[PDB]
């Protein structure tokens, strides 16, 4: 990077035909060297995709870009909303397969964020990421050099060959393009399915684990609420065991797969909360699902509860089923009292459906008290259960009941 | 020469975020109380007596007149709650009862154990009561009464649960009500609560 | 890091621990329960066994014989060896004998597998193990029997066979008895080490046995690597037992603990069982009957006869004689007598005086205790009908016990006692079921019960605990007594037969040595704590890393002090400006450039000697050696 | 003898180097009643850890081109170093032990060629000695 | 130095002494001085 | 780092072996011998060498004996009891068995010479040896925090 | 019926039940075509599975199959060296080196196979694990006949005593094969005689071998200028080595000392007296 910067510094100031030709040749050589270095780093860091799993290599891992900035509740893109954002994503262009564009330069300001306890060699990974970012910035420093590199990448036909696709995915991971990596993973999964082994239409499997991880990372990075909800519903129904985009290293084992559903649900809830079209049911669902981050999430949940307050005519089939956190139950109890809404509500499992079937009276109050006592006893019986099972069960029930209600 | 108050609120039944320190509901522990400290205080202070009086919004009674506190505690159980969560009125009534009973010349301390649940933004009106010289509108504010009294609230919970349920925020507001005339713990999270045992030992 | 478990037996462990650049085989642990299925080997061929009926076979009934609805193999007894094929036994280098019971089946591993390493044990364990091995070989070879039934071992026949044989696991791995020549071959490779004797393996691993307190010579081992300690627990006793008292302090601060040798049928109280056994033999003698007590020559018979002579002296029933029959009976008694250092403090106090430790020598001198090598060896002439007999193997499949109980099986007046908690006595009596003989099962188990080991763990608090899955579950006899359940705040994982376990401990730092000159090379500087850095060549021999002579630089320089020093130095052409992307200053003194930027730093220095010296001095004024 | 501990990765690397001349650094921190050695990468876990690296400039005056001279220098070094270098870098850079040699253009001056080299003190002494030996005499 | 400080720590680990070693000159010590 | 050694008795002769060493400030008593023919009470070492009077256990924390021969353990009774010592003593078990009767017989022989005015007693020998801790062969006993 | 074995292996769960099924299949006997099929099934599952212990068991079963008398192990040797190049775990690597020992013992005639085995052995000898080093040295000792001697001699100075014992045993095996030894090994073994551990000293037999091979050879003392034959200095070495406190080493030294009968009697008379 230092040599490239010194060369560019001398090249830009000098304006001559021979100087321009020398600068172009140096830029081409530097681009080739950077590509070779990125390929070597990709091969050394994780050669699991390079050869068979039984072959010797380092510890398996999967790369995913952090979406902490995008997932922020306060950072709501109310100016564009969903329709304009979707139109911008389409870009008034065909939906056919395309690549070799590189319409972003966030790698220069991007930095690798990872916990030192997660991997001993995390410093080396961060240094390699910084070097790759510097090389990409040097390549994109000159418009002509960037155009030549894009033309070379397009002529390479990365989407044709499997090895070319793997190289393109490694280059995209080094730069930051998650879409190219997702497309390469999908192509690899399709190629694996084309083999004599059994094939499925993108179903959860060990062979398609990389594709599922890439899809989850893309869903988390993007603000697509509908896609995240669909992915969460599919996973629940059939489960298988600063500024700019950031980067992080996470294990590729089942530990990351298990929290993917919870992360997707949290991202969907955050997107729904940040949506302009606020609703009482959506606010309550977001508040129930907001017990993942604090203090912004707690403030958002409190604001949603205050906005809802004593709506009364609220539609909810399994609102209590998804709630597992004690904070949501405490907030609902506080809202039900005279402080928030001063109106009775339902909190037992499937209490809303039962309450809607008959008028509230002394007998109905006694029945609700008995149901609450039974629910408390059931909770005490299995108090050690985590919220992941509750969220998965609620998502599965919602998918079984009213999947077609979406859109 | 002491007062013991136990909270049996339904909110305390649920855990902080997942479970408790002792893998049990906080409300059950609160109802049971500090067994070791209470037993030590009872055994060491054999010549100590106390009475329980409950009055929040209306006159009521559940434990008959008896010297033994164990009988009163047993009688307190198996009772139904009432739709009332008054704080300022309950505190005023307790202060009035204390003033009527002990007078203004008997040296004694009054301690009330109350959660003091409130809200953020919506429940901002509570600040007016805590401030005596709050402009000309609150110039004729009876609170605080012209007598020696103080209110203290002690609790421990996780940071996320405290923010969500306004547990630590209520304690901070109560401390700020008396112009910060007290100490505030700096530790937070899954840290233990050994300070209670030290306080009990120092007091006896 | 890796622990391999071969034997599924609770009290007869066979485990292999892969520890750093060494691997340790823990115990041999012959599983004697397999022999219970076979027909017994009488010293004199009884008519009953000859006329015993066969059993139906579709594919030829001579292969098997049946008694009391239980099919028995009518061949030589065979022993269930540990699943040794899981790991190449040639690889392992060390074997840590814990007790004479656990060292059984050692000839198999030493000879058959081609193992060429070393073995370690305590002297009483070696001697008593030699006694047990030679006596069992003698029992097998006294009346040789052909290997006349092999086809029954097929899985199809096993499925076709009823439950008492179908429950057997890895029948194919069963083996016939070794010979005394193999025993001599195996015991040649053993090395004798006493209690609390540190033994270093290849300059990498320290291993030490500690007094288990269960039986004399029995020891509990520890494995140490300074920053990593692995402790192995075997049969231990906290009771008022004859051997040297159990050591508890040395097992503290142990990373990984391995638990073995807990009591079978833990509910039994050994003291009450001994008293009840004394009562039973007393009433048998009062009725005029004879008592048979099958037991080893181990510590169980020793403390049993201690309590027994005390009881009969209290009751004045010393008239009847004592008969202890075994090929190594006299040797066992004399070995028990001489090994006085390994006993408890009371015995050591006794042997400080000229008197021997145990008092049965006084009985031998006064002829009130009598023993013979076998039945034929003049014991027949000196035998008297009203008496009590200790002899034979507790499995009842061989030894003089077979002939004795065949002789006394018919008469209900005589009695037979059981004292060894190592077999299900109902199975043992199954080949001899149709009898009027009175049988009482009152085992004495001096090992640690569940509550004792739980107390030990709560007193020690090891990070992790490993034990067989049998302990993790309640016993099948009760299946409801949750008190007899090992309780641990850590998960305390377990295993089954042929189950490989990976240790949770992952310590990543070992020991090294440094000589004083390297230590003096540092010049620590106060910061708040001392800092140091050195650079030495690494030398290692016999896994002993050493450092002897043949570092990064962190020159945190504050901006303001550097500016003051530069101004005071008197260099010309000093320019200070405040602009974006940090402060940048252009110095034309020697074409030097100093750039300050967040998350980066660049240093430029020319090759001029004087400028190099000035820069080195300036850095040295504010140099932190780290 | 002073008992201290060594990070496992450093010892593994040291044994690998020894199996198939290289000397090992040492960085230790005074601890409570003990002393512990820790590698540079592992020492960064104490965070802060502000890393400062020196980069001396070696100036040469010759009319020959850069890349061919770099190849000649690589050949000369690999001949002198008795084939101790069996690794290469993609951007025409050759590294020995822990010193990086790369071709970099000067800042503003076209009439003079300057390169940047960075090293630690243990590498600095060897680099200074080797540069002095080269300046003593070469086929120039 | 680190060695210097370490030796100071080792030397700081001290206990009682014998009067005869303090009195010893030419190394040899006198036993039963009264005799 | 210093090692301090100053044996008294048998350094250039035979008998009265007594080797006092303070390797790291931990005094170790390696032997307590005697030599017959010293009718002037020179049989035993100089207890005053450690300090004039006082508790020996304050200074010494470990005592070692080679074997039952009087030139290696003859002066043990008076040194342990008369001077006053109740600290740890380590020696092998067979030596503990053979030693007392030999010491008692030697004490009786000294009584026959009528030199028993300032000599041992049977009761104090029994008291001291009952307090002695035995040791097994190759028993790497850690007698102190750092000393074994 | 290879189909039954294949389907039973597929139905078996990978972590635990697979180990038991493979053990049960191993205990029962096998046939030549059955071996030829199950070896490929084992290799395919070895590729598929990534557990250490399971791969170790597969390597052990490969070694057991290689010892079959009637089998023609030619292609499986190629697959074995391939997986050797691909193997990572050191325990499984040592097991595969055991399989290479088995194949070398089985087929000692093919020279190309022999040199392939020795080069891959010395390649994997670079590993830090002591066990694989021992196995590689055993291969080098077994496979020889007309540089390997110098390579193993360099490894005499290894820190691990087990590797040194393996080196001396490999030298003894190579001598048993009949190759002509060098003389530099004498001083190297002389250095080994000062080792603390017992097996290394007992094995260092090697000086007896070299003394028997060249007893008349003249050797100079490093300190003294006088010249002494190899036989006499080796005799003196064994003489002052018998003073060692390891009784097994003493018995070995005396026995191998008896086998020497090519030394002058005057020196024996000088060294047997008490003065």
């Amino acid at each position: 990077l230092h040599r490239m910067k010194d060369l560019c510094r001398y090249m830009n100031n000098f304006d001559s035909e021979a100087h321009a030709k020398y600068k172009n040749q140096v830029v081409y050589s530097t681009m080739l060297v950077f590509f070779k270095n990125a390929f070597q780093y990709v091969n050394s860091i994780q050669p699991s995709l390079f050869q068979g799993p039984n072959a010797p290599s380092q510890v398996p891992l999967v790369l995913l870009e952090d979406v902490s900035n995008v997932y922020g509740d306060v950072e709501i893109d109310r100016n564009k909303h969903i329709h304009k954002k979707r139109k911008l994503a389409e870009g008034r262009e065909k939906t056919m397969s395309s690549d070799d564009e590189d319409c972003s330069a966030k790698g220069r300001n991007r930095h690798i964020v990872v916990n030192k306890a997660e991997l001993a060699n995390s410093t080396e990974v961060l240094e390699s990421f910084k070097l790759a970012r510097e090389s990409w910035e040097l390549l994109y420093s000159l418009e002509f050099l960037d155009k030549e590199f894009t033309r070379i990448c397009l002529a390479w036909k990365t989407d044709t060959w499997l090895w070319l696709r793997i190289f393109l995915t490694d280059m995209i991971i080094y730069q930051g393009q998650y879409k190219k990596a997702i497309a390469s993973l999908h192509h690899l999964a399709a190629l694996q399915g084309s083999i004599s082994q059994p094939q499925i239409t993108g179903q959860g499997t060990l062979e398609h684990q990389r594709a599922l991880i890439q899809l989850a990372t893309c869903h988390f990075a993007l603000g697509e609420y509908r896609m995240t909800c669909e992915k969460v519903l599919d996973l629940m129904c059939y489960m298988v065991l600063r500024k700019g985009s950031d980067l992080k290293l996470l294990p590729c084992t089942s530990k990351a797969i298990m929290p993917y559903c919870l992360h997707l649900m949290l991202a969907c809830f955050k997107l729904r909360a940040f949506t302009d079209n606020r609703d009482d049911m959506a606010l309550g669902h977001v508040i129930v699902l907001l017990q993942q981050e604090w203090p912004r999430g707690e403030n958002l949940f409190l604001k949603a509860v205050n906005k809802i307050c004593q709506q009364g005519n609220f539609q909810y089939e399994n609102f209590f089923n998804y709630v597992t956190n004690i904070d949501m139950l405490e907030e609902f109890a506080y809202l039900r009292t005279q402080e928030g809404g001063k109106i009775h509500l339902e909190l037992l499992p499937n209490q809303g459906m039962l309450i809607k079937h008959h008028t509230v009276t002394r007998g109905i109050t006694k029945g609700v008290k008995e149901d609450f006592r039974l629910a408390m006893e059931r909770q005490v019986s299995r108090c050690g259960e985590n919220l992941m099972v509750v969220l998965h069960r609620f998502c599965i029930n919602e998918k079984i009941l009213l999947l077609q209600t979406l859109t | 020469p002491t007062v013991v108050v136990m909270d049996v609120s339904l909110s305390m039944t649920r855990p902080v975020s997942i479970e408790g320190s002792e893998e049990y509901q906080r409300k059950h522990l609160a109802a049971h109380g500090l067994t070791m400290l209470f037993e030590h205080m009872a055994t060491n202070y054999k010549l100590e007596f106390t009475a329980l009086v409950v009055f929040s919004s209306l006159w009521e009674l559940m434990v008959p007149f008896t010297r033994d506190y164990n009988t009163l505690q047993e009688a307190l159980s198996n009772m139904d709650d009432y739709d009332k969560t008054c704080l300022e009125s309950a505190l005023v009534g307790v202060c009035n009862i204390v003033q009527q009973e002990w007078g203004g010349a008997i040296p004694c301390q009054v301690v009330l154990v109350t959660d003091g649940c409130l809200g953020i933004g919506r429940g901002s009106l509570r600040h007016s009561l805590a401030t005596q010289n709050q402009r000309s509108e609150s110039n004729r504010f009876p609170l605080p009464f012209p007598f020696p009294s103080k209110l203290y609230i002690m609790c421990m919970a996780n940071l996320e649960e405290l923010q969500s349920t306004d547990s630590l925020e209520c304690l901070e507001r109560l401390i700020d009500l008396n112009n910060g005339e007290g100490q505030i713990f700096t530790i937070d999270g899954p840290l233990c609560l050994k300070n209670v045992q030290s306080m009990f030992g120092k007091l006896i | 890091m890796k622990l391999y478990c071969l034997s599924g037996h609770p009290t007869l462990p066979c485990n292999v621990l892969k520890f750093k650049s060494t691997t340790i085989m823990l115990d041999c642990g012959l599983d004697m329960t397999s022999t219970l299925n076979f027909l017994p080997l009488p010293l004199v061929q009884s008519p009953r066994l000859s006329n015993l009926p066969g059993w139906s076979l579709k594919d030829l009934d001579k292969e098997l014989k049946e008694c009391s609805g239980h099919v028995f193999v009518d061949s030589v007894p065979e022993f269930c060896l540990p699943e040794t094929e899981l790991i190449d036994l040639s690889t392992v280098d060390v074997i840590l004998i814990s007790n004479y019971h656990c060292m059984m089946a050692l000839p198999y591993i030493t000879e058959h597998t081609g193992f060429t390493g070393t073995v370690y044990a305590t002297e009483p364990t070696v001697q008593i193990g030699r006694l047990l091995m030679e006596e069992l070989v003698n029992f097998i070879e006294r009346v040789p029997k052909a290997q006349s039934a092999s086809l029954w071992k097929n899985k199809d026949i096993q499925r076709l066979l009823p439950s008492p044989l179908k429950d057997a696991v890895e029948v194919s791995t069963w083996r016939r008895c070794y010979t005394m020549q193999e025993v001599n071959s195996a015991l040649s490779k053993i090395q004798l080490v006493g209690y609390s004797q540190k033994i270093e393996l290849f300059g990498a691993v320290q291993v030490t046995p500690l007094s288990s307190g269960y039986a004399l010579g029995s020891s509990n081992w520890i494995i140490q690597s300074h920053y990593e300690k692995v402790s192995y627990v075997s049969g231990s006793s906290l009771l008022t037992t004859h051997p040297q008292p159990m050591d508890q302090a040395s097992l503290k601060n142990s990373d990984v603990l391995v638990l073995t040798g807990l009591t079978q049928i833990p509910t039994a109280n050994p003291d009450g069982m001994v008293g009840e056994f004394c009562s039973n033999l007393a009433l048998t003698v009062r009725n005029g009957g004879n008592v048979l007590v099958p037991c080893y020559p181990s510590g169980v018979i020793y403390d049993l006869l201690e309590c027994l002579y005390q009881y009969i002296d209290s009751a004045g029933l010393s008239s009847v004689p004592l008969y202890f029959i075994s090929p190594v009976a006299n040797s066992s008694l004399e070995f028990s007598q001489i090994f006085a250092e390994w006993l408890c403090h009371n015995k050591q106090s006794k042997v400080y005086l000229p008197e021997p430790p145990f008092p049965h020598a006084e009985l031998i001198q006064t002829n009130k205790l009598k023993h013979y090598p076998s039945i034929h060896g003049d014991f027949s002439n000196d035998f008297r009908q009203p008496c009590v007999v200790f002899t034979g193997h507790p499995s009842l499949r061989f030894g003089d016990v077979v002939h004795f109980m065949e002789l006394w099986g018919k008469s209900s007046l005589n009695t037979v006692i059981f004292t060894e908690p190592d077999f299900s006595y109902l199975e043992a009596l199954a080949p001899y079921q149709p009898l009027a003989m009175k049988c009482i099962y009152c085992p004495i188990d001096t090992r640690l019960n569940f509550i004792q080991v739980s107390k030990l763990l709560k007193e020690v608090q090891p990070l992790h605990v490993v034990c067989p899955e049998q302990y993790t579950q309640p016993p099948p006899a009760q299946s409801h007594r949750m008190d007899l359940m090992i309780d641990c705040q850590p998960p305390a994982m377990s295993y089954r037969r042929a189950e490989v376990l990976a240790l949770p401990f992952k310590r990543r730092y070992e020991k090294i040595e440094i000589m004083p000159e390297l230590a003096d090379s540092l010049v620590p500087m106060e910061i708040k704590i001392s800092l140091a850095t050195v650079s030495a060549v690494l030398h290692t021999k016999d896994n002993k890393h050493l450092l002897q002579p043949p570092p990064l630089l962190s020159g945190s320089i504050p901006v303001e002090q550097f500016v003051q020093t530069l101004e005071k130095h008197g260099f010309s052409d000093i320019k200070v400006e405040d602009t974006a992307k940090g402060h940048i200053v252009l110095l034309q003194e020697a074409e030097t450039l100093i750039q300050i930027e967040e998350d980066s730093t660049h240093i430029i220095c020319d090759n001029d000697e004087m400028l190099r010296v000035r820069l080195r001095d300036l850095v040295l004024k504010f140099l932190q050696k780290f | 003898s002073i008992p201290v501990g060594i990070s496992l990765g450093l010892l593994k690397r040291e044994m690998a180097q020894g199996l198939l001349p290289r000397l090992l650094h040492g960085t230790l921190i005074m601890k409570e009643s003990n002393f512990r050695l820790v590698s540079s990468e592992q020492a960064l876990k104490e965070l802060a850890e502000h890393q400062l690296r020196f980069t001396c400039r070696v100036h040469l005056h010759d009319t020959r081109k850069e890349q061919e001279t770099a190849l000649r220098v690589y050949s000369h070094l690999k001949s002198v170093l008795k084939d101790h270098c069996v690794q290469h870098l993609p951007d025409g850079s050759v590294t020995v032990e822990s010193v990086l040699l790369q071709a970099a253009a000067p800042s503003e001056d076209p009439g003079t060629k300057v390169l940047l080299v960075s090293w630690t003190y243990q590498d600095e002494e060897l680099g200074s000695f080797l540069t002095s030996l080269l300046k003593k005499g070469l086929p120039q | 130095s680190l060695w210097s400080n370490r030796i100071n720590t080792a030397n700081s680990r001290k206990h009682q002494e014998f009067a005869g070693r303090l009195n010893s000159v030419n190394n040899r010590a006198e036993l039963y001085q009264h005799l | 780092p210093e090692i301090r050694v100053t044996p008294l008795g048998a350094g250039q002769d035979v008998g009265r072996s007594c080797i006092l060493v303070s390797i790291a400030g931990k005094n170790v008593m390696l032997d307590c011998g005697m030599h017959m023919g010293f009718n002037d009470d020179r049989r035993f070492p100089d207890f005053s060498y450690i300090t004039q009077n006082g508790r020996l256990t304050d200074f010494l924390d470990c005592v070692i004996i080679s074997h039952f021969h009087l030139d290696h353990c003859g002066a043990l009774p008076y040194f342990s009891e008369m001077v006053g010592y109740d600290g740890p003593i380590y020696m092998t078990h067979p030596t503990q068995a053979i030693c007392p009767i030999l010491l008692e017989d030697y004490r009786k022989i000294a009584v026959d010479k009528k030199g028993e005015a300032n000599f041992f007693t049977s009761q104090m020998i029994k008291d001291c040896m009952k307090k002695v801790v035995a040791v097994h062969l190759h028993q790497t006993v850690q007698v102190d925090d750092e000393l074994e | 019926k290879s189909a039954a074995l294949h389907i039973d292996l597929c139905k078996a769960t990978s972590p635990a039940d697979a180990l038991q099924y493979l053990l049960q299949f191993a205990r029962k006997p096998v046939e030549a075509e059955s071996v030829e099929g199950v070896v490929r099934i084992l290799l395919e599952h070895y590729y598929k599975e990534n557990d250490p212990s399971v791969r170790l068991k597969i390597a052990s079963l490969l070694g057991l199959l290689s010892k079959t008398a009637g089998f023609s192990p030619d292609c499986i040797m190629d697959d074995a060296i391939n997986i050797l190049q691909n193997e990572k775990s050191h325990q499984v690597l040592a097991q595969l080196l055991d399989t290479l020992l088995a194949i070398g013992t089985k087929l000692p005639e093919n020279q190309a196979i022999q040199m392939r085995l020795v080069d891959v052995a010395c390649k994997h000898l670079t590993d830090t694990s002591h066990g694989v080093r021992n196995k590689c040295l055993q291969l080098l000792g077994n496979l020889g006949s007309l540089d390997v001697q110098k390579i193993i001699g360099d490894y005499f100075s290894d820190q691990d005593p087990r590797v040194r014992t393996a080196a001396i045993k490999a030298m003894l095996q190579l001598h048993e094969r009949g190759l002509k030894l060098h003389q530099t090994i004498y001083n190297q073994a002389c250095k080994l005689l000062s080792d603390d551990y017992e097996q290394v000293r007992s094995a260092a037999q090697l000086i007896w071998v070299v003394s028997q091979l060249y007893p008349e050879s003249i050797v100079p003392i490093p300190s003294s200028n006088e010249e002494i034959r190899l036989v006499d200095d080796a005799f003196g070495k064994i003489c002052h080595m018998v003073s060692d406190g390891s009784w097994v080493v003493r018995v070995q030294a005396a026995k191998l000392l008896g086998s020497m009968e090519q030394v002058s009697s005057h020196f024996l008379e000088q060294t047997l007296d008490k003065k």
